[PDB]
C-alpha cells in the first residue's frame, strides 16, 4: 500500500476564486461580511475541491483507502480561517452537525495531515468550540475496527483526547480492551493490531513501564510484526 | 557553568542514556516515538537532553523535498505517514511552546528547570562568528562520535564555520518571496520554521542573562554587560560599523523598494548541499498564492526587527553599547526609510496589518509614526503621535493639524502623467495613519473624534474631484469608509 489514506478532497481546488476570496480578509480581519461569492458551506467546500456534493466514510465502497490523484491544496491555515466563518453558534443543530463533520473529514485527510503548520491554533481553537464528550460522540464516522488507524492520527493532531475516546470505543474497562487484543492476534489483522497498540499504550489502561501479557502473545505468534515487537521493548522501558 | 544548570536525578539520566543510545545505531524513529508517545499523558515531562536537541535540530534540516532516499530508507514502514524532518519540527515546537510556559501547574518545577537548562546548553554551542562542552560526566552522549546526521553535518558545526551565522540569515530571507520551487520550499519548509524556533530561543536566554546577572550596578558596568549578552552575540555577527545602513538592508533582502545601494548581498549559498534543488519523485500538492508568500516573509521580518528592539530599547539614556556598535535612535530611521521608499501596496499593508497586535508592539508605532514622518518630509512637521499613545484627546486634538495643512490630500504641482506615484503616495499614508490610530483605540479601550471624523470626510472631495479633474473612470483611494468602520 502506498498513500491510501482518507482523501476527503478529491479534485483540485478553485485557486481563482479562492485567491479572490482570499482578498479583502487582511484588512478586514485587522479592521461574514462578503459572503456573496459562496453563500453556504456547501458551497465554500465544493470551492475547496472537497467532495462532488456530498458526511461519512463508506467503507463498504472503500472509502477509507483511496489513491494519490496527485491533487493541489490551499493553505490549512486559510482553509481552517475561511471554514471558521460559517460557524453560526447560535443557530440550529442540524447545520452545525455538518459543520463538524465537515471539519473532522478535512482534518483527517492524508492532504491536510502531511500540509500542516509546525505550530497548531487553528485545530486547537476549531476543537475547543464542540464538547469533547460531543466531538467524539459525533465521532469521526470511521467503524469501530478500522477507528484505530485513523483514531492514531486524530490523536497525533489532538493528543489530549486519548481517555475520553477509549471510553465511547469500549464501554473495568481493560477487559474489553484484552478482549479486543483477541479476534486481532486470533486473525491475522497485525496492522489494525499495531495501531490498536499504539492507541491504547500509555493511557490509564495500559500503561508504561515494565509491569498487559501482550509480550508474550507476539513472541508466540513469530515483517509487519517485528515493529510490533520493538515498540513494545521500547514502551517497556519506560 | 554556574547559572542555570541543573543537575539531573537517577530518573532522568536513565532517559538521557537510553536516548543517546537509541541514537547511537541511527534509531532516529525510536528517538521521535520515545518523546512522542508521553506527550499529552501525566504530568512527567520526559525531557530531551541537549545532546539530543541538537540531533532534533540538524533533523529538522532533512526536509522531504529533497531528501526522499535517505528519509525513505531510514524508516521503510512510515507507521506515522510523517517524515522525520516534520516530525522533529512538531516536537521542536512542543518543547518550545511548554518552555516559554514555565507554570508550576504543569509537569513539574524540576523538569521544566531542567529543560530550560538542556535548551540553553545547546545555543550556547552557536557562536555568531564573524564572516564537545560536555557539562555531564554521566553518560557518553552521541555527539562525541558522530558529527553527520544521515548526510547533514549538524547545526553547530555548519554555523559555527567562518561567516556561516549570517548566510543562513541572509539565504532565507531572500528566498521567502520566491516565486521559484525549490528555492521557496527550502526557505518555507526548513529555515523559515527554524529561524523562528531560534529567535525564540535567543529572546529568552537573553530574558535569563538580563534578569540573572549583577543587580544594582553602574551604568557603565551595566551597559558594558550589555555587549556580552546573548542577544548581543548574535547581532555581531553582522559584522557592520555602520549598522543603521546594513541592518536595514539586510532585512529587507528581496522587497520591491527603492534600492539606492547597488552593492548589495553577494549570491547567497545553500546551507547544505543539494537544499536549492527538488528531487524528481517528490511533488508539491500547496498552492502558495503570492499574497500567502508576501504574508510569511513580512512575518518573519517584522519577527527580526522585533528581536532587534529587543535589547535596542534597553540601552539606558547613557553610552551606547561597544560591541554591536548600535546607535539605537537612527535604525529606525534607516527602516523607515526603506518602508516609505517602497514600490509594492500589497507589502505595505502586510508589515503593518499584524496578526499580533500586542505580542509586537513597542516598535512598530515607532516605525508607523517613522514612516508617515518621511513620506511628508519627501511629498508635501514634528508630529507627536506615538507620544501621544497615552491621551485619548491629545492624539486626537493633533490629526486635523495634518489633514488641514493637505497633509493626506493630493498637490497640484503633478499632473495626470504620475498620477500613480502620486496615488501610490497617498495610499501609503492612508496604511500608516490607520495602524497608529488602531494601536490608539486598543490601548485606550465625544466631539474630538467627531470633528476628527468629518475633516477627514470633507477632505475625501478633493480627491473625489481630482478623480473629475484627471478624468478617471473611477474614484480615488478614499480613507473616510476605512476610518468611520473602525470607530464603529
Amino acid at each position: 500500500d502506498k498513500y491510501k489514506d482518507w482523501h476527503f478532497i478529491s479534485k483540485n481546488c478553485h485557486y481563482e476564486q479562492l485567491m479572490d476570496l482570499e482578498m479583502k480578509d487582511t484588512a478586514y480581519s485587522f479592521l461574514e461580511f462578503v459572503h456573496l461569492k459562496c453563500p453556504s458551506i456547501t458551497n465554500l467546500l465544493v470551492l475547496f475541491g472537497v467532495n462532488q456534493e456530498k458526511l461519512k466514510i463508506n467503507y463498504e465502497k472503500k472509502e477509507n483507502s483511496r489513491y494519490d490523484n496527485l491533487c493541489t491544496i490551499f493553505p490549512v491555515n486559510k482553509m481552517l480561517k475561511f471554514l471558521m466563518y460559517f460557524y453560526s453558534d447560535d443557530d440550529n443543530d442540524d447545520v452545525r452537525e455538518f459543520f463538524l463533520k465537515a471539519f473532522i473529514c478535512l482534518i483527517l485527510d492524508r492532504k491536510v495531515f502531511n500540509a500542516m503548520e509546525s505550530d497548531h491554533r487553528l485545530c486547537f481553537k476549531v476543537l475547543e468550540l464542540f464538547n469533547e464528550a460531543h466531538f467524539i460522540n459525533s465521532y469521526f464516522e470511521i467503524v469501530d475496527k478500522n477507528d484505530f488507524f485513523l483514531h492514531y492520527r486524530l490523536l497525533q493532531i489532538f493528543p489530549h483526547l486519548q481517555s475520553a475516546l477509549l471510553r465511547r470505543r469500549f464501554s473495568t474497562i481493560q477487559q474489553n480492551i484484552i478482549k479486543e487484543f483477541n479476534e486481532f492476534f486470533d486473525c491475522k489483522n497485525y496492522k489494525n493490531l499495531l495501531y490498536f497498540i499504539l492507541t491504547m499504550y500509555g493511557s490509564k489502561f495500559i500503561p508504561f513501564g515494565p509491569k498487559e501479557y501482550f509480550k508474550d502473545c507476539i513472541l508466540d505468534i513469530s515483517v509487519e510484526i517485528s515493529i510490533l515487537k520493538g515498540i513494545l521493548n521500547l514502551f517497556s522501558k519506560i | 557553568g554556574a547559572h542555570y544548570f541543573v543537575e539531573l536525578t537517577e530518573k532522568h539520566l536513565l532517559a538521557f542514556e537510553m536516548l543517546n543510545s537509541m541514537c547511537l545505531l541511527e534509531n532516529y524513529d525510536h528517538v521521535l516515538l520515545f518523546l512522542e508517545c508521553q506527550f499529552g499523558k501525566s504530568h512527567n515531562l520526559a525531557v530531551i537532553p541537549f545532546d539530543i536537541i541538537l540531533v532534533l535540530f540538524t533533523l529538522s534540516t532533512l526536509s522531504e523535498y529533497y531528501k526522499e532516499p535517505i528519509l525513505r530508507a531510514n524508516d521503510p514502514y512510515n507507521t506515522s505517514r510523517e517524515t522525520l524532518s516534520r516530525r522533529a519540527l512538531k516536537l521542536l515546537q512542543k518543547y518550545l511552546a511548554i518552555l516559554k510556559e514555565f507554570d508550576s501547574e504543569q509537569y513539574n518545577l524540576y523538569d521544566l528547570e531542567l529543560l530550560r537548562c538542556q535548551f540553553f546548553l545547546a545555543i550556547d554551542t552557536l557562536t555568531p562568528k564573524k564572516q564537545f562542552k560536555n557539562p555531564y560526566r554521566s553518560y557518553i552522549s552521541c555527539l562525541e562520535q558522530r558529527n553527520t546526521i544521515l548526510g547533514n553535518r549538524l547545526l553547530n558545526l555548519k554555523l559555527n564555520e567562518p561567516g556561516e551565522f549570517i548566510n543562513m540569515i541572509l539565504w532565507t530571507l531572500s528566498n521567502s518571496l520566491q516565486e521559484s520551487t525549490p528555492l521557496f520550499l527550502s526557505s518555507h519548509e526548513i529555515w523559515m520554521p527554524l529561524l523562528e524556533i531560534l529567535i525564540d530561543l535567543f529572546s529568552c536566554r537573553q530574558d535569563y542573562f538580563i534578569q540573572h546577572e549583577a543587580q544594582n550596578v553602574s551604568k557603565s558596568l551595566f551597559v558594558q554587560r550589555l555587549s556580552e549578552s546573548p542577544l548581543a552575540v548574535f547581532f555581531e555577527s553582522l559584522n557592520t560599523r555602520n549598522f543603521a545602513n546594513r541592518f536595514s538592508e539586510y532585512v529587507f533582502l528581496n522587497c520591491d523598494y527603492k534600492l539606492p545601494s547597488d552593492n548589495y548581498a553577494t549570491p547567497v549559498h545553500p546551507v547544505y548541499n543539494g537544499e536549492n534543488t527538488i528531487v524528481d519523485t517528490y511533488i508539491p500538492t500547496i498552492k502558495c498564492s503570492p499574497l500567502y508568500k508576501s504574508q510569511k516573509s513580512l512575518a518573519l521580518r517584522r519577527k527580526l526587527i522585533g528581536s532587534c528592539f529587543k535589547l535596542l530599547l534597553r540601552v539606558p539614556d547613557g553610552h551606547r553599547l561597544i560591541t554591536p556598535r548600535i546607535v539605537a535612535d537612527d535604525v529606525i530611521q534607516g527602516i523607515s526609510r526603506t518602508l516609505a521608499s517602497f514600490n509594492d501596496i500589497l507589502q505595505f499593508k502586510k508589515f503593518f496589518m499584524t496578526e499580533n497586535l500586542s505580542q509586537e508592539s513597542y516598535f512598530i508605532p515607532l516605525l508607523a509614526e517613522g514612516t508617515l514622518s518621511e513620506i511628508l518630509k519627501d511629498t508635501q512637521v514634528i508630529l507627536t503621535l506615538v507620544e501621544n499613545l497615552s491621551d485619548g484627546v491629545s492624539f486626537c486634538n493633533e490629526v486635523i493639524g495634518l489633514v488641514k495643512s493637505k497633509c493626506f490630500a493630493f498637490t497640484e504641482q503633478c499632473s495626470q502623467a504620475s498620477y500613480e506615484e502620486a496615488v501610490l503616495n497617498i495610499e501609503k499614508c492612508d496604511v500608516c495613519l490607520l495602524v497608529l490610530l488602531r494601536y490608539l483605540l486598543h490601548l485606550i479601550g465625544a466631539k474630538e473624534q467627531l470633528e476628527m471624523l468629518h475633516a477627514i470626510e470633507k477632505n475625501d472631495s478633493g480627491r473625489r474631484q481630482w478623480a473629475k479633474a484627471l478624468n478617471l473612470g473611477n474614484d480615488p483611494p478614499l480613507l473616510y469608509p476605512i476610518v468611520s468602520q473602525m470607530f464603529g
